[PDB]
């Protein structure tokens, strides 16, 4: 009484999860935190030239 | 320095640096201030600016 009728939504859902989120930018400031991880987010550039160990490269991806 | 037939008048603007004194009463302006932010711009192939 469930008529497979096109593709799953719920499938769908999760493939679209991946494409949705944007670069981030425009974090705001609290000088009562004067820093936070998240701003280290937006901030780092995560470059190349890993170190040829075996997960090495897969840490720097 | 014959005097043509007709007269001058001359007219220039002079400058003058001064130091001032500023009054403000009490209470006389209210502010809302809204939260600051940070944005990236401008990543050039050295650097990033912010």
């Amino acid at each position: 009484m469930k008529v497979q009728g096109s593709v799953d939504r719920r499938r769908l859902q999760r493939r679209i999860a991946g494409l949705l989120p944007p670069p981030a930018r425009r974090l705001n400031i609290s000088r009562g935190s004067e820093f936070t991880r998240d701003v280290r987010g937006l901030v780092e550039e995560h470059a190349q030239a890993s170190s040829l160990s075996a997960a090495a490269v897969w840490r720097a991806g | 320095k014959i005097h043509p037939g007709v007269a001058m008048t001359v007219v220039r603007t002079d400058e003058i640096l001064s130091e001032n004194i500023l009054f403000s009463s009490r209470a006389s302006t209210s502010m809302f201030i809204g939260t600051p932010n940070v944005s990236r711009r401008e990543a050039r192939v050295d650097a990033v600016t912010f």
